């Protein structure tokens, strides 16, 4: 009938033309930095956002979790994850290779590997590792930069968010904010 | 999918059609 | 590790009942047509300047108003995606979609499910997203409540023939339950770190030479009832693990609350209308006991994790693969039970990479009618197809007609709940049968072995039960999967709405009796101990041979 | 009447000939078991082709699958026909009484007329027929002339006889009972075909018994459970054919039958019959199954006073308190006045007053007993056997005829009206001259041990209400002797409809129970209408349930069957649905051990081979139908308890017994196939 169509045309404006507008106006009237991606910038250049995470193949940086998105790792145009199961033998091809690229790449660290540094992540855009794994890969990077552990552990604990309650999440070390500020400490 | 596969499907839909017809009736 | 594993469940339910109690009395007034404080006078304009006569209506007229809304619910959305290229707010140059991918998702957001078989940041523009997939994200969560408002009304009316009015209802759930609650849930996310803007995709020169193109767009508006309406359509490919949709742990704990916010307070609202508070309080006492058992299994099966990681020289056997390190395993294992028992479908962690003993419970809890703390809408009448089943085989072993809240359950109200239950284990046993008989379905698998069967089985189980979760290894961009699901989704919702209104229309013309010396007490730890025993058995005997070839065959190997 | 024969070794031999006459396509009205019939059909059709040429060749196995699935169908029709065969001889225990008669009638409507020789089947309604003593009653009717005692033993099994009256409240006489004492002239009220005995015959003898509306609602679950188990087994073949090689159909039909609730579809047609036969064995004639099934929920019952609570004899005798009159002279001439009281109510004071004295020192008509019957101008019966007059003074006509000579009583008799109010009786006044004897009252004489029965009925939680057309004064002393919950007097039969609709408007189910023609408007509108056997033959027809021994508390034996026809239906569902847990722990590690060998850890019961395990499931699904035939025939016994205290109890036996027993039954039968070591 007639008022049936007359309800939907009113529940097309308030629903998805007022409400997402009203969040957009109130998102930038109060929270200008986060609502635009929470970017970090160097003048005109943009050194990524504080949340997404980059590829850190270089030596003197903190390596993140392996991503395995579509074309390149840490590609935010796929945002997926490696959906390999436990019963897949192709999974052990990667993990035994991802330690073989990391056991003989951190020769002063533990023979054990932190599980975050070797397995993939969910979204493939994990900018965060645990502080144990952040403290695990200290003695190469301090050796690779001629820095001391006692300031680098102090540097890690600077960029270390923790949850409000100690079981809502996990303790978290950010990577992009660290490695961008690792080069500031280098200068 | 051989010739006997589509025989087994139509034997199910005969039974699945019969039990539905029994469910909508107080026979 | 279970010391901080037990505390997570008890914190999640403590805050839940404190928030769902004063919303239960909020939703109680809308069932009895009592206006909220403040909306009086405002609804005098909006129901008249638009024009809805507040005419009471029987169930046949009521059913072709929710269905009638959801026939031009997808007719707009199927045309906003084929004609996507001729639309504004496209900072990229995305074309019009294919007909199979459109019909897969034109069904999918009407159907309270939000199955996403596409990468959302390489498929959709903003106007395809904003005014096409939030306008249906409201009108599917409200479409489920306008059914379940007309079932709680069907237990309190006496010998009448009128449920209520649909358009008078639907203008209250959107304008005064969904919007003013998912506005604060939205604006909390921007503070915490989520995304809300209309900018084009901002390129990045990283700290190394590689570049990346960060997808921006209105997210936190679409994110708020992605969790509140138990709907689960993520803006990106990763439904709840992309950092712009869920930045910290605190957003995650709000989103876990936002799933069980309507279908928990809607059962407290069920206690208010019947008069007996304990009548609805036992119903959570039957849902949440299945939930706590089905979390302690999954948390135990993921602390144990992949056993191969110890042999490969890692630190622990903890299955951190496919889980965001922002979140724990204990938080990820909690979410993947909340998002699958409750028809939400927000993936926080890719469900393939679970252990098969812990990946079976999120595939259990979909297949068992989508009942245990289920979706907005389907959480209560999905349980009322099992309450009205457990009243039958309890009252009949007393020597008594199966009375529930005074209303008797006659033959006409068992010819329907048989046909109402039988929709969801038909399609997950016909679709999973059909997709294993063909080559267009089996070639879309990702993992080999018994787990590759579980990807077919998890997919069609999150189509008839209207979840929206996915193993996501199943590359379901074929025209077979985009149309097999779209059949199995449209029937899995609207083949349950019709035999619930036909139940509800048959329970208004009856007369509620009073309690006496011999009527069975529905409240209490016996009938709850039977209602759990009826849910976990009819959902057990009908899926063990489907699960014993899936992940049980994977786990024992 | 032994009332219980499970295997009388002649019914079961006459049963198997009829069970094999249920195998062809007439089982399709039982869809739970009809799938098992097709399940037993094609497993032969597989094994016959497997015997000559097929892709597998294990014909010695699959012919043993079909060698028990037909046995499962043969056991479902066994229990279905056994209760039907039970009700054959149950009806033939009284059917063989009606055809043993042939009549004779009087052509004038008085006793002592012209006779004939006419067989009893040729009679109709409205025939002046004569039955002298010593014969059997050929046809039903009302007694209009004569009063005698009859032996109602052939139709309901009684040691004792029962008396009758002409034109009072003993108009009930049933064709087939022996007459003992005197002659009776009755007029037939029914016809052959409308016969009270035909009510039991055409219901039992034939498949005309429709399903009750709770048996119907149970099959809808028992269909909907087979709809899933059709899907969740016949789609296991595409689930299994992908990984490795497939699973044979010979298992997927055995798995399909072992999950279908076969132990109810074999017994649901047997419960609905054997429950109705237990009703007849408790001397209660049920018109349909619906009034039995509705009787489990009844919380309000009603009773008549005249005939239902008491024997309907409307008579008593207590004393003669009088100044100057001796206690020895109680039955001096009042007994003679009771011999003058030629009504059968007057026969009580002959009998009931002498039960302390037995002063039998007189003769019938030796002292010139002028037997004057019930008159018209005085409305009484008297005798001039003393020198004075002896007349039964009525309520008002004490002054009109008996104390019409001017002589009256000192005021004790004025307070005897007050003693009627202290008694609640239907009094009779006798005054012989100036010597006022006073009042011999006639209260009512309520028969059985009803005090324990109403106490047993209050534990079942049913309100007891007395309903009479007589005044409030009589209902006081009767209710105190009865022990009813409530009472209500002064009710027309229209007002008796105005109480049933004062409870049916409240949603409750109403159990009217009565005998009279005033009961017949209330009986034809109430829910459970139990008509007494002493009642009028228009009230039995207008009701919906007729007792055979005039027991008012025999509704207790009705609710004890209307619950047993539900407790047996409910328990076997949660027995059979709980069975399927251990069925998957017998089939699934055995059915897929060719394809998935890693499922062998799910074999909890340590079953021997992946073929005998499936054979143990089909045999256990076939045996446990037979071992629950004594459950489907003898009902489920129960303490009369509350709801939530019995539902706890009724799941230890079934909701937990349905789990553990198949974990026992598969172990034992596989051990029987290991000690014998066959397969
Ligand atoms: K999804
Ligand atoms: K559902
Ligand atoms: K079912």
């Amino acid at each position: 009938l007639r008022p049936a169509l007359s309800t939907f045309i009113f529940l097309l404006l308030i629903t998805g033309g007022v409400y997402p507008l009203l969040t957009t106006v109130l998102g930038q009237w109060w929270f200008p930095w986060q609502a635009n991606g929470s970017l970090i910038r160097e003048g005109d250049t943009v050194r990524g956002s504080a949340l997404i995470g980059q590829n850190f193949t270089g030596n003197g940086y903190f390596h993140g979790r392996p991503s395995a998105t579509a074309e390149m790792p840490y590609n935010p145009q796929a945002s997926g994850g490696s959906n390999l199961a436990v019963s897949n033998p192709e999974l052990d091809k990667l993990i035994a290779a991802r330690v073989a690229a990391l056991r003989a790449a951190n020769p002063d660290a533990s023979a054990s590997v932190p599980v975050e540094l070797v397995t993939a992540s969910a979204s493939g855009l994990d900018n965060n590792i645990t502080p144990q794994a952040a403290a695990w890969q200290i003695p190469r990077v301090a050796k690779a930069r001629n820095l001391s552990v006692e300031q680098l552990t102090q540097l890690i604990a600077k960029y270390s968010q923790q949850p409000l309650v100690k079981y809502i999440g996990q303790p978290v070390v950010n990577i992009v904010e660290l490695n961008l500020a690792l080069d500031k400490l280098d200068e | 999918m051989s010739a006997g596969v589509i025989t087994g499907v139509l034997l199910v839909f005969l039974l699945l059609g019969y039990l539905v017809y029994a469910l909508i009736n107080a026979e | 590790m279970a010391a901080q594993g037990f505390l997570l469940i008890a914190t999640f339910l403590l805050v839940l009942m404190v928030l769902a109690r004063p919303l239960g009395s909020g939703l109680a007034r809308l069932i009895n047509d009592i206006p909220l404080p403040g909306t009086t006078g405002v609804e005098r304009v909006l129901f008249r300047a638009l024009g809805v006569s507040d005419r009471e209506m029987n169930w046949k007229q009521y059913l072709c108003a929710i269905l009638g809304l959801n026939m031009l619910g997808l007719a707009v959305l199927f045309f906003m995606l084929l004609g996507q290229h001729y639309l504004p707010l496209n900072p990229q140059q995305l074309p019009g979609l294919s007909w199979d991918l459109a019909l897969n998702t034109a069904v999918s957001f009407v159907t309270n499910t939000n199955w996403q078989s596409y990468s959302g940041e390489t498929t959709l523009s903003y106007f395809s997203q904003m005014a096409g997939l939030t306008v249906q994200n409201f009108l599917s969560a409200a479409s489920g409540i306008a059914v379940i408002f007309a079932l709680i009304r069907a237990f309190t009316r006496q010998s009448m023939s009128t449920l209520g009015n649909a358009w008078v209802d639907l203008l209250r759930i959107t304008l005064w339950v969904l919007v003013p609650v998912a506005l604060l849930i939205a604006l909390f996310f921007i503070q915490q770190g989520a995304l809300q803007n209309f900018l084009p995709y901002q390129a990045v020169n990283t700290v190394e030479g590689a570049q990346q193109l960060l997808p921006m767009g209105p997210v936190a508006s679409q994110e708020a009832i992605k969790m509140l309406g138990t709907n689960g359509g993520g803006f990106f490919n990763a439904n709840s693990s992309h950092p712009f949709e869920n930045p910290t742990a605190l957003t995650n704990f709000v989103q876990m609350l936002a799933i069980f916010l309507i279908p928990t307070a809607l059962c407290f609202a069920f206690g208010e209308v019947m008069g007996d508070r304990r009548q609805g309080r036992m119903l959570l006492w039957a849902m949440s006991v299945i939930f706590v058992i089905c979390v302690g299994v999954v948390m135990w099966a993921e602390v144990q994790g992949n056993p191969h990681l110890l042999a490969l020289g890692t630190d622990s056997s903890i299955n951190m693969e496919g889980k965001e390190s922002r979140f724990g395993v204990l938080v990820s294992s909690l979410f993947a039970v909340v998002t699958t028992a409750a028809s939400c479908g927000a993936v926080i962690a890719m469900h393939d990479s679970f252990t098969a003993l812990g990946g079976m419970v999120p595939m259990w809890l979909m297949q068992i009618g989508e009942v245990v703390f289920g979706g907005v809408g389907s959480g209560l009448y999905g349980m009322m197809l099992f309450v009205l089943l457990a009243v039958f085989i309890a009252g009949l072993m007393i020597g008594r007609t199966p009375e529930y809240l005074g209303k008797k359950i006659d033959v006409r109200e068992m010819k329907l709940t048989a046909l109402a239950i039988l929709v969801t284990p038909t399609l997950v046993l016909m679709g999973a049968a059909l997709a294993m008989m063909t080559d267009a379905g089996r070639s879309a698998m990702l993992n080999p072995g018994p787990h590759g069967f579980s990807e077919v089985l998890y997919a069609v189980s999150s189509a008839a039960n209207n979840n929206g979760s996915a193993f996501a290894g199943l590359s379901a961009n074929s025209p077979f999967w985009n149309c097999l699901l779209a059949f199995c989704m449209f029937v899995g919702r609207f083949g349950v709405i019709i035999p619930v209104m036909a139940i509800a229309g048959s329970l208004v013309s009856k007369k509620s009796q009073a309690a006496s010396s011999g009527t069975l007490p529905t409240h209490g730890p016996l009938f709850v101990g039977l209602l759990i025993g009826t849910v976990l058995l009819v959902g057990a005997l009908t899926f063990i041979p489907a699960l014993a070839l899936g992940p049980v065959a994977e786990y024992l190997s | 009447k032994q009332l219980a024969l499970f295997e009388p070794t002649l019914v079961v031999q006459a049963l198997k000939e009829a069970v094999k006459k249920l195998n062809p396509q007439a089982q399709w009205r039982n869809p739970v078991m009809f799938i098992v019939w097709i399940g037993s059909l094609l497993t032969t059709c597989i094994s016959i082709a497997m015997a000559s040429g097929a892709m597998p060749g294990n014909a010695l196995f699959s012919a043993a699958i079909s060698g028990w699935l037909w046995i499962t169908v043969l056991f479902a029709n066994f229990a279905e026909a056994l209760a039907e065969g039970r009700s054959k001889a149950q009806a033939n225990s009284l059917k063989g009484v009606k055809k043993t008669a042939f009549a004779r009638k009087l052509r004038e409507p008085k006793y002592g007329a012209a006779a004939d020789k006419v067989p009893a089947d040729q009679l109709r309604k409205g025939d002046i027929v004569l039955v002298e003593a010593g014969d059997i009653i050929p046809c039903d009717g009302e007694v209009i002339e004569g009063g005698a005692s009859v032996d109602e033993s052939a139709i309901t099994g009684e040691s004792a006889p029962v008396i009758r009256e002409s034109g009072g409240d003993f108009a009930s006489v049933t064709g087939g009972t022996r007459i003992l004492s005197d002659w009776l002239v009755i007029e037939c009220s029914v016809n052959p075909g409308e016969t009270f005995l035909d009510r039991m015959i055409a219901m039992v003898e034939g498949a005309q018994r429709r399903k009750t509306p709770n048996e119907i609602a149970l099959t809808i679950l028992l269909i909907a459970l087979t709809i899933v188990f059709l899907l969740a087994t016949a789609t296991l073949w595409p689930f299994s054919a992908w990984g490795g090689n497939a699973v044979s159909v010979t298992v997927l039909v055995a798995l399909l039958v072992c999950l279908i609730p076969t132990t109810i579809g074999g017994l649901l047609s047997a419960i609905g019959v054997a429950g109705m036969s237990r009703m007849l064995g408790a001397n209660v004639i049920a018109t349909s199954g619906r009034a039995v099934e509705a009787a489990g929920d009844v919380d309000v019952l009603l009773l008549d006073k005249t005939g239902t609570i008491t024997l309907g004899n409307r008579q008593a005798s207590e004393f003669i308190p009088a100044q100057g009159v001796d206690e020895k002279t109680l039955a001096d001439a009042a007994q003679l006045a009771s011999l003058a009281d030629e009504t059968p109510e007057g026969r009580s004071i002959v009998i009931l007053a002498k039960q302390r004295f037995n002063l039998r020192e007189r003769d019938v008509q030796s002292l010139h007993a002028t037997f004057v019957p019930f008159t018209a101008q005085s409305r009484m019966s008297g005798i001039n056997i003393d020198n004075r007059m002896i007349r039964k003074g009525s309520v008002d006509a004490i002054r009109r005829h008996v104390e019409a000579n001017g002589g009256h009583f000192p005021t004790d008799v004025d307070q005897k009206v007050d003693q009627v109010a202290r008694q609640g009786a239907t009094p009779l006044v006798v005054v012989e001259g100036s010597r006022v004897l006073g009042v011999i009252a006639l209260k009512d004489i309520v028969k059985g041990g009803i005090k324990e029965r109403f106490a047993q009925l209050r534990k079942m939680g049913i309100k007891t209400v007395m309903i009479t057309g007589d005044n409030r004064l009589t209902a006081a002393a009767i209710a105190a002797e009865a022990g009813v919950d409530d009472f209500l007097a002064e009710a027309t039969p229209e007002a008796k409809l105005a109480l049933i609709r004062q409870y049916q408007a409240e949603g409750r189910l109403v159990a009217m129970t009565g005998d009279g023609t005033n009961d017949a408007p209330a009986l034809a509108q109430a829910d459970v209408a139990v008509a007494m056997n002493s009642g009028t033959q228009a009230a039995k027809e207008a009701g919906n349930m007729v007792d055979l021994d005039s027991n008012p508390t025999k509704l207790i034996e009705v609710v004890h069957i209307g619950k047993q026809m539900l407790m047996t239906r409910g328990s076997l569902t949660t027995f059979s649905i709980a069975n399927d847990v251990a069925k998957y722990f017998a089939i699934i590690p055995a059915a897929f051990a060719a394809t998935y060998p890693q499922l062998n850890a799910l074999n909890i019961m340590c079953l021997h081979s992946p073929d005998s395990a499936i054979l143990s499931a089909v045999i256990f699904n076939a045996l446990i139908i037979v071992f629950l035939i004594p459950l489907a025939l003898k009902g489920v016994s129960y303490k009369p308890l509350t709801a939530s205290a019995m539902l706890r109890r009724n799941l230890w036996i079934y909701g937990l017994g349905g789990l553990l027993v198949p974990f026992i039954g598969i172990k034992v039968i596989d051990l029987l196939l290991t000690v014998c070591g066959l397969v």
